[PDB]
């Protein structure tokens, strides 16, 4: 087996810089027969370059390919808000036709604050004995933020899910999801319902809240 | 115009079987070898197996050899992966994916998941996330719908029938620990617009044959 290691694992860059991702492998790679991927979160990835160097078919100027041997790079030479991905190598000269790992890139844009909305659970949810609390942090950037909920004041741990959305192609924010679950019992024994948001862009916490049943 | 159209996957028992066929167009299928690739949800890309133009020779990956077979079709234009013996580790999205040769950006198929568990289809319940003044200033109000405790993926959610498009997230299913999924999806909207459009969300759970529309009012 060709083992083809990917570097770096992640890498974080504005439109108009110049990223370059690495395939190293463990043995040459004859014939250049080497290939890079682009996959979007959820998609199918698409072919970018083949041959090592060679554009495919609607591949954009920006994107090359270089490299020979045991060394190959894949160059974006100008971001753009769109470059967004998981970019792999490939190499299909001896089988098994081995993957990299990935580089993942994210396209990095200047800092931008969450917007903040409580939900608390429908009618029609709680007639059937559970309580779904959602919270929704709105086009921000970077994507690390903190979500606490808070029921009458006490931290919660251990009852909730979060999930983030794939960059805007256009803005390069994220949006994210918290969803605090509890039996319809335990939700009925408290009144105060809150989510505090913690990130860079915001200079200090804020915290969205509902009184249970007004 | 370059189309790969797979079918075959979906829920399957542990220790069964899977027949997943691929019906390629626009380039000369024939003159090409042809692969499957899969990926483990959160996971890289794993080359699975391959084809020559003619099919006689083929290679696979260690872990399917003996269960999994690789044919073709070059009559059809298709590619066929036959799948036995299946396990969790098998569970993946597949992917039928020409030689990189080809030379082509869109040359591999749109994927099927193939999920292997013995849990079986069930549909999702559907919430609102109504708007309210919780979720509404700047002249724009948030709202959505739950997708809840639906198994297995996938989900497809649009609003008001395809026709509402911008301002949507549709937020990636999380697993819970009950072993089925739930997903949110959300919508700005001009808060002025409340009163007088309606917003509902179409939810459909092909592997349940689930179809949901809700519509989302608006609260005082
Ligand atoms: N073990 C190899 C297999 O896994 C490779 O994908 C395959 C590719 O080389 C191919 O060569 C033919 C002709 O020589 C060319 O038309 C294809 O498009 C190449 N990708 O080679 C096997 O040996
Ligand atoms: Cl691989």
């Amino acid at each position: 087996e060709i083992v083809l290691t990917q570097s770096p694992g992640t890498l974080s860059l504005s439109p108009g810089d110049r990223a370059t991702h690495s395939c190293r492998a463990s043995q040459s790679v004859s014939r250049s027969y080497l290939a890079w991927y682009q996959q979007k979160p959820g998609q199918t990835p698409r072919l970018f370059i083949y041959g090592a160097s060679n554009r495919a078919t609607g591949i954009p100027d920006r994107f090359s390919g270089s490299g020979s041997g045991t060394y190959f790079t894949l160059t974006i030479s100008r971001l753009e808000p769109e470059d967004f991905a998981v970019y792999y190598c490939q190499q299909y000269d001896s089988a098994p036709d081995t993957f990299g790992q990935g580089t993942r890139l994210e396209i990095k844009r200047t800092v931008a604050a969450p917007s903040v909305f409580i939900f608390p659970p429908s009618d029609e949810q709680l007639k059937s004995g559970t309580a779904s609390v959602v919270c929704l942090l709105n086009n921000f950037y970077p994507r690390e933020a903190k979500v606490q909920w808070k029921v009458d004041n006490a931290l919660q741990s251990g009852n909730s899910q979060e999930s983030v959305t794939e960059q805007d192609s256009k803005d390069s924010t994220y949006s994210l999801s918290s969803t605090l679950t509890l039996s319809k019992a335990d939700y009925e024994k408290h009144k105060v319902y809150a989510c505090e948001v913690t990130h860079q862009g915001l200079s200090s916490p804020v915290t969205k809240s509902f009184n249970r049943g007004e | 115009e370059v189309q790969l159209v797979e079918s075959g996957g979906g829920l399957v028992q542990p220790g069964g079987s899977l027949r997943l066929s691929c019906a390629v167009s626009g380039f000369p299928f024939s003159s090409y070898w042809m692969s499957w690739v899969r990926q483990a949800p959160g996971k890289g890309l794993e080359w699975v197996a391959n084809i020559k133009e003619d099919g006689s020779e083929k290679y696979y990956v260690d872990s399917v050899k003996g269960r999994f077979t690789i044919s073709r079709d070059n009559a059809k234009n298709s590619l066929y992966l036959q799948m036995n013996s299946l396990r969790a580790e098998d569970t993946a999205v597949y992917y039928c994916a020409t030689d990189p040769d080809v030379g082509l950006s869109d040359s591999w198929g749109q994927g099927t998941l193939v999920t292997v568990s013995s849990a079986s289809t069930k549909g999702p319940s559907v919430f609102p996330l109504a708007p309210s003044s919780k979720s509404t200033s700047g002249g724009t109000a948030a709202l959505g719908c739950l997708v809840k405790d639906y198994f297995p993926e996938p989900v497809t959610v649009s609003w008001n029938s395809g026709a509402l498009t911008s301002g949507v997230h549709t937020f990636p299913a999380v697993l819970q620990s009950s072993g089925l999924y739930s997903l949110s999806s959300v919508v700005t909207v001009p808060s002025s617009s409340l009163g007088t459009q309606t917003y509902i969300c179409n939810v459909n759970h092909k592997p349940s044959n689930t179809k949901v529309d809700k519509k989302v009012e608006p609260k005082s």
